[PDB]
């Protein structure tokens, strides 16, 4: 987790809050994903929160749903997910990578083999998405172990002991889905916070650092961006290029 | 943070984003304090009786186990209105909608007797009803369509993944998610994340309780084993609950066996599949060696979910239940004789259920005992398909 430390210090010496781009691992291919995930730290990602392909992914809307799809269509598989990940980490040494998975694959060969094998191949972070504070125990204690930071999902109808409970026990960073609520996570020395299901323009990437937000996750945006271009591969990393250096220059301000 | 143990034993818990918590939590606390309250005790018997028809008949079987020493006895919840054992539990949930002040319902539905159950309740109870179905399901199953939107319910055809009561499933959870101050969704079987596992139960105990007191009535004693078919689990553990600590009563679920277990075209996660996390639970799952949900085969389409409720894995574990399988031939030999001796047709899924009382009364036929099949429902919606089977068969 030491990464999200680094990251967030270097981005304080620049005034500058986390962009952070979300994608399906292997949507529309293997080689395609790559390119892509290449493309958006090119163009100035400072993180990656990265989705591995799930049969019944509640917790994601209709856009990530049809990336999940198209991974699946392509027979992206967990292990192939894990030695894109080795890649991605072996282009990338400082980036912050995190991962978005469903409880079952983590269950499915072991808890604590699976941040096993994330820490082997340079993962920092992991969120369950159907894994709430309440059940986390053994996911977390499997995360620290393998110096995996767990990442918690801080919900708008967060009260003040849900608040408490992410600051204790989240690493990293806080996934924030308003204002005093930053305030108290401050407070309670949580994990920085980034403010995620709503960032589709660089307005919005200003406004979450304006607020005192460490940064935003975009997801769906970057996938859209995917999906509209599925013919043309180079349209399709060109427009990635343009707006991920567009929200990225949003979090200046 | 909860008022009740999510788990028995290793099976369990409420595995659901954290925006769904408080929700469950809400739910909780509305079912403990309704437990509690014999105003909703009293207007739940009030619904019970007047309007679903119970207490339902304990049948002695006549003529289907002639030539052997067992004794049969069918708890008829076929005749509960609706025709099925769903209609106990979504009154009780319906109620506790309207003690949590929520207006509308969601529900998910695969066979479509869950959902018509949903749609029949918010009808009686002035609640605005919304049902998720897989759209396969919707296709398959559009006479429970039409009956679920006679009731004015509205019914929502899920096209995301397979299509099947897993989307379904997951449909009602993204609304529920956005929708719960207003909204109560109505879960269908005695699975899910608490408390959920423990309100289905609660609420279809009356089976059991109803079964014992016949029993000892008719027979002076308790029944040597109580037999129920098993799909999420509600019908079973509802006949199961009033028996758990009368340890010499056994208690036998039957899942579906499909076109056999070693074809893998089957519907038994609890002796033939692999513990997984899904559907907000820690439960034997049909499952990929990579952790990718598969789906539950059955000919009965009620027997169709791909998991099994917390508390029968851990019943199962424990020693204090056994679970079988039953294949579909056997299903449609058992729904066959059912018709010809006793002049009932069951379900496609409970035949599951009877097929194993036939197998213990034939494979020892000399051996006393002393049997009760649930029969969750009758069988009319059957007959279009035991008519193509048999027809394809030159029958
Ligand atoms: C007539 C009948 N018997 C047994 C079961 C089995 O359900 P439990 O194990 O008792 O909870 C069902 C289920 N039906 C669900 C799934 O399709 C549904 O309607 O949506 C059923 O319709
Ligand atoms: N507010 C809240 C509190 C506890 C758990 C989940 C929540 O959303
Ligand atoms: N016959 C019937 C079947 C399902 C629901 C209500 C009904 O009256
Ligand atoms: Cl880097
Ligand atoms: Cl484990
Ligand atoms: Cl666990
Ligand atoms: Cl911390
Ligand atoms: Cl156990
Ligand atoms: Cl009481
Ligand atoms: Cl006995
Ligand atoms: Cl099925
Ligand atoms: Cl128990
Ligand atoms: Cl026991
Ligand atoms: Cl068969
Ligand atoms: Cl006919
Ligand atoms: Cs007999
Ligand atoms: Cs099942």
């Amino acid at each position: 987790m030491e990464r999200y430390e680094n990251l967030f210090a270097q981005l304080n010496d620049r005034r500058e809050g986390a962009f952070v781009p979300f994608v399906t691992l292997g949507d529309p291919g293997i080689e395609q994903s790559l390119k892509i995930i290449d493309t958006l730290i090119d163009a100035g990602a400072d993180a990656l929160e990265l989705g591995v392909p799930f049969s019944d992914p509640l917790a994601d809307g209709p856009t990530i749903q049809n990336a999940n799809l198209r991974a699946f269509a392509a027979g992206v598989t967990p292990a192939q997910c894990f030695e894109m990940l080795a890649l991605i980490r072996e282009k990338h040494p400082t980036i912050p990578i995190g991962l978005l998975m469903y409880a079952n694959l983590v269950f499915n060969n072991g808890i604590d083999a699976f941040y096993a094998r994330c820490e082997q191949v340079g993962v920092d972070s992991v969120l369950v998405a159907d894994v709430p504070v309440e059940e986390s125990a053994p996911f977390r204690q499997a995360a620290l172990r393998h110096n995996i930071a767990p990442i918690f999902i801080c919900p708008p109808n967060a009260d003040d002991d849900l608040l408490r409970q992410v600051a204790s026990y989240g690493r990293g960073y806080t996934y924030l889905l308003l204002h005093h609520l930053i305030e108290k996570l401050k407070e309670y020395h949580a994990a920085p916070a980034l403010q995620g299901f709503g960032i589709s323009s660089p307005e919005q990437v200003s406004a979450a650092v304006r607020a005192g937000a460490a940064g935003a996750i975009s997801g769906s945006a970057i996938v859209k961006i995917i999906e509209k271009n599925l013919a043309s591969p180079k349209q399709m990393l060109a427009e990635l290029r343009s707006f991920v250096s567009a929200m990225k220059a949003a979090s200046r301000a | 943070t909860t008022l009740l143990n999510p788990y028995f034993g290793e099976f369990g818990g409420m595995y659901v984003p954290q925006i769904l918590m408080p929700a469950l939590n809400q739910l909780e606390e509305a079912f403990v304090s309704a437990q509690k309250d014999p105003e909703f005790q009293a207007q739940f018997a009030d619904l019970l009786k007047n309007y679903a028809g119970r207490p339902t008949a304990l049948t002695k079987c006549q003529n289907i186990t002639a030539g052997t020493r067992t004794t049969l006895y069918l708890k008829r919840e076929d005749l509960l209105h609706g025709g099925a054992h769903k209609t106990n539990q979504v009154l009780g949930q319906a109620l506790l909608a309207k003690r949590m002040g929520k207006s509308e319902i969601i529900a998910e539905t695969g066979a479509g007797q869950h959902g018509v159950a949903s749609a029949l309740a918010s009808a009686l109870l002035g609640l605005k009803c919304r049902i998720y179905m897989g759209a396969k399901d919707v296709e398959r199953q559009s006479p429970n369509v039409f009956r679920m939107r006679l009731m004015g319910a509205e019914v929502i055809p899920v096209h995301s993944g397979s299509a099947t009561l897993k989307d379904a499933c997951n449909e009602a959870l993204r609304d529920w998610s956005g929708s719960y101050e207003t909204a109560h969704y109505m879960l269908g079987t005695a699975a899910g994340p608490h408390p959920y596992p423990t309100i289905v139960r609660e609420f279809q105990r009356m089976i059991g309780e109803e079964t014992k007191a016949q029993i000892l009535d008719k027979e002076g004693r308790l029944p040597d084993a109580v037999i129920a078919c098993v799909g999420g689990g509600s019908n079973a553990i509802g006949m199961f609950a009033d028996f758990i600590n009368d340890t010499s009563v056994g208690l036998i679920g039957v899942e579906p066996g499909g076109h056999g277990i070693e074809t893998g075209e089957h519907g038994a996660p609890l002796k033939h599949g692999r513990v997984g996390i899904y559907f907000g639970m820690k439960a034997p799952m049909m499952q990929t060696a990579d952790g990718q949900i598969e789906e539950s085969y059955s000919i009965s389409a009620g027997l169709d979910f791909p998991s099994v409720g917390p508390q029968h894995a851990y019943l199962n574990s424990i020693g204090r239940a056994d679970y079988v399988s039953i294949t579909d031939d056997e299903a449609l030999e058992a729904f066959k004789t059912l018709c010809r001796h006793e002049g009932i047709i069951p379900a496609l899924e409970s035949s599951h259920a009877l097929a194993h009382a036939l197998k213990m009364m034939r494979e020892q036929p000399e051996k006393e005992q002393l049997l009760v099949v649930n029969l969750a429902g009758r069988g009319d919606k059957d007959i279009f398909t035991v008519h193509d089977i048999l027809k394809a068969r030159g029958e």
